[PDB]
């Protein structure tokens, strides 16, 4: 049993900023790469960002590439996602998930093993 | 943390973070000669390893990712066993008989790469 | 991205197939096409990963495969408990890491 | 123009154009032993510097731009003073006490870089 | 196929595929001294060539494509004669008198390249 | 006198695959780079692909870049071109030709010295 | 690509010129503009390579040159045997290796 | 006090070429990077090209990238700009200016410190 | 590029502000936004460099700052001698080195 719990504010003005976070437990945090996936209010899933297990390498979807920052702290078992600028198009549920990458000295994943329940963020 | 060879009993993926620890430890006339021979040998051994890395295209690196595939016949194990259970001493015994084959393949793929890169320029 | 918009349906005990169609520089070239199940209001669950493999805890009613640029999810002994949205995703190389299709709603009759 | 060490009294930015001048100058049985010891030492000293550049990721270069930030506490001066007024002998005295700190940081950033580059492949 | 120097009578383009063959062959107190001198010299000669490749920007390579143009006055021949008819021994005699000029040019273009690459970072 | 003889099937369905080949004689096969050029049924010539004399380096025109593979076997004196997916727009005569590149240790070409007669491929 | 669409013509013994116009990052910058001759139903033959050079076996009735971004093929003592399509091509750098223009039909009057 | 004096022809036909130059004095020429900036007859300023203090590195705006060459001679204290092809859209006053880059071993600039008065070039 | 098209005005002794708005991968990310003054018929003069700094010889009536993706030039004790066009520019990274906005005409009332 593992848990991923998203926290963070859910209501912002466009043009502002928002920081979300995700507390993990039940597994070695430091052994896994992690990512964020959005669920549009009425559509499907979209990948947004990915961070390596050691925190050194980050990747983004083009639509947030110059706006969002993904960060990790392995001593607290947490992820964070720092949003800036914010658009109406960014309204979504943001899910914390474990998987996405690999560490090249272990079997690859390229899929998401665990999901949290998601933080809801609305841009007004 | 650990000093020289302190990672010897650690697994291969726990070790291999200490590569600079070991790399840096490789550097009456009769007594003078015995010591010069010891010093000259240490230099010659060091240089042979560096020459070998050079011809494989790994000069200046401690970790060098090559373009040669791994034959399953050399060791039919998954990354999980090799990097998480085994130590480097155990691994060295397991594939001792394939060392020269692997080295020959590394030299050959570098020769081909080096020439392809000349033709592209 | 990946496509498969229709609803999918069948009666309990009947099998159903959910398609996932992509392109060559995507699903064709990489064998990394996972599938996720989502009941409305809940986070997604991994059902299939890589191409055919399932996570421990996932029943054998779920299997999948691919041909050419099209992947599919097969549900065999369809249950009322399978009423969820299903999504496919795929690794699409470096630069564009992941894409998803829209999902399909599975209705049990 | 200038030969070996001719730039010693020049400023740091006037010098550092002569790096190959200095790099190339680093290369009865009792007399034989004394000279072999001198020659063996010259080789050992040369190789230690080359090994050190290698672990910092600067192999094969005379000028190597790294990814370590400069702490203002090591020397709180602007580029204008360092490169236009000071000589290398003066600079070496000014930061002598920070040399080992800097070297440790250079080794560590290379270890991290080398691993990140493996994960990307 | 061929071992050490087996390509000596081959043409330049037939040879130059055997570069690793030659590179790997470069590695009572009175007898001890004579042999240490021979071994120390082999090391010193090896290192001078490696240092020289380094300052030209060719470290770690057996074939290094540079950015210096070929003056027709050094040898007014087409690639067909040089690579298909001539051997390396013949070539070495033909351009012996231009070796130092070429070496000076290689060092200088590397110094300029190395600095331009610093300014771009 | 040299010869280049194209062989291979001439009728395929769109969505399928086709392998063409070219047997060479009268010259040292291994000394030359080779390429394929298309002749549209009613238009001009188009370059499609190029392979180095040693077979290690290949180049393609963007329109077939993710679909065609060019290969060479110097022990049989043959070229091959493996087509996949196939579009109606790929109907053409496919010519085997010698030239196109160079080996950087010999005089350059950048032109085509010899041509075969061409295989005709129709996509239905 | 390269352009020159019209037919070209003249009587036996008259010279003709066939143009080939490209751009700067093509024909302007690289001196690699070959010309090919093709009788309908036959494979093309190389007539001119590089800029001005001809292959052995090609007569001196064929020559060529370039200026700026335009190349041309000159045929001097025009023969009835010259009734063929002529194409120009050029090296256009790495990435885009070769381009061709459409050819022109040479009619002997 | 420093001076920058632009010289060069001011009237060309489209399709031709033009060489402009700029003589500098009052400062060490060799210590500074230099650039050219255009002033459209009725609009604003546009950056065109930049050359490093030692003359080895040059940069261009995309619109002239395949047409213009920037060069420097530190023994004469001069810049030159060689225009080719020429378009009606290139009519402008061309200003010689000091600044733009840096030498990475000195404080950066990224601004223009000195300006000349400008050569006027008309394309007919 | 950068934008600020309107004229700007005020009476002697009143302050005025001239805006300069860009984007994130420009003015937002790099602190290199100089300002230039140009009287019609004359070459431009540097007034502000980097963000807030002025060249020696430039009076303290000229200062500036930035917030977010917008920079501005402030003129305090406005003089009749300030009747010039003002332009902002910015370093926009490698590849695209510099961009400019259109300038504004400052009218003293
Ligand atoms: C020795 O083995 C134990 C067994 O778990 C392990 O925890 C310990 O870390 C090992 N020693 C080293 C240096 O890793
Ligand atoms: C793997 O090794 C076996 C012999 O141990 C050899 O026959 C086989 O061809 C090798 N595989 C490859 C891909 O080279
Ligand atoms: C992979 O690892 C498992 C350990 O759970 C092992 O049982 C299996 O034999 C390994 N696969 C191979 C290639 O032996
Ligand atoms: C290999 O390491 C893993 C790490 O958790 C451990 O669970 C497993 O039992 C180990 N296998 C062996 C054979 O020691
Ligand atoms: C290596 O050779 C020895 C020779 O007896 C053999 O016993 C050993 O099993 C070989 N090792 C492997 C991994 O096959
Ligand atoms: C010595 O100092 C003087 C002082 O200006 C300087 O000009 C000269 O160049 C210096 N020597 C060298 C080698 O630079
Ligand atoms: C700079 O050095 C001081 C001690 O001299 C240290 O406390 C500080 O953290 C260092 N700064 C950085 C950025 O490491
Ligand atoms: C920068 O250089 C000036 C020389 O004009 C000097 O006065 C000032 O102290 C220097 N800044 C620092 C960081 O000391
Ligand atoms: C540093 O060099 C500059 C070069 O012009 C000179 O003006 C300045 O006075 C020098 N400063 C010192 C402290 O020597
Ligand atoms: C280096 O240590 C010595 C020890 O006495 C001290 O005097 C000197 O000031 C130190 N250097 C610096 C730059 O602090
Ligand atoms: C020696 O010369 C003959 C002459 O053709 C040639 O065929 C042979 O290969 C040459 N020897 C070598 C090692 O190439
Ligand atoms: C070629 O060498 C001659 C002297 O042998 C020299 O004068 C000439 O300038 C050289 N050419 C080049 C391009 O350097
Ligand atoms: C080029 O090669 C030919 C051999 O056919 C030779 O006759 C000619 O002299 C060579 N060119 C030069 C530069 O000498
Ligand atoms: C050079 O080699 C070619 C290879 O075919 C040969 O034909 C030619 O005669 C040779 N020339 C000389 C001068 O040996
Ligand atoms: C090299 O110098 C010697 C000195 O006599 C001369 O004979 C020889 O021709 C020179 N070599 C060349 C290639 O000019």
């Amino acid at each position: 049993e593992v848990q991923l719990v998203e926290t963070g504010g859910g209501l912002v003005q466009p043009g502002g900023s928002l920081k979300l976070s995700c507390r993990a437990s039940g597994y070695t945090f430091s052994s896994f790469a992690m990512s964020w996936v959005r669920q549009a209010p009425g559509k499907g899933l979209e990948w947004v960002s990915l961070i390596n297990d050691r925190g050194g390498l980050t990747f983004y979807v083009d639509s947030v590439k110059g706006r969002f920052t993904i960060s990790r702290d392995n001593s607290k078992n947490t992820l964070s996602l720092q949003m800036h600028s914010l658009r109406d198009g960014d309204t979504a549920v943001y899910y914390c998930a474990t998987g996405g990458m690999s560490s090249a000295l272990q079997s690859s994943k390229y899929y998401f093993d665990f999901w949290g329940q998601g933080a809801l963020v609305t841009v007004s | 943390f650990l000093g020289f060879l302190g990672a010897a009993g650690s697994t291969m993926g726990a070790a291999s973070m200490t590569l600079t620890v070991q790399a840096r430890n490789l550097l009456l006339t009769v007594w003078g000669i015995k010591q010069l021979q010891a010093r000259v040998l240490a230099v010659e051994r060091y240089l042979r390893d560096q020459q070998l890395l050079g011809i494989w295209g790994c000069s200046g690196k401690l970790i060098c990712c090559t373009n040669v595939p791994w034959n399953s016949s050399w060791s039919n194990r998954n990354l999980s066993e090799i990097w998480d259970n085994m130590t480097w001493l155990q691994w060295d015994k397991e594939i001792s008989n394939y060392t020269q084959i692997i080295y020959g393949l590394l030299e050959e793929s570098q020769n081909q790469q080096e020439k392809n890169e000349q033709d592209l320029l | 991205a990946l496509t498969q918009p229709p609803s999918v349906s069948g009666s309990p005990g009947q099998s159903v197939t959910i398609s996932c169609t992509g392109t060559s520089s995507d699903i064709g070239s990489y064998n990394y096409v996972s599938w996720y199940q989502q009941h409305p209001g809940k986070a997604p669950k991994l059902m299939i990963y890589d191409v055919t493999q399932r996570p421990s805890g996932v029943s054998d009613r779920f299997s999948g495969s691919k041909s050419g640029n099209t992947a599919s999810l097969t549900i065999s002994g369809l249950q009322a408990d399978d009423e969820a949205d299903y999504y496919c995703s795929a690794y699409a190389g470096r630069q564009t890491f992941y894409i998803f299709g829209g999902g399909t709603r599975l209705t049990v009759l």
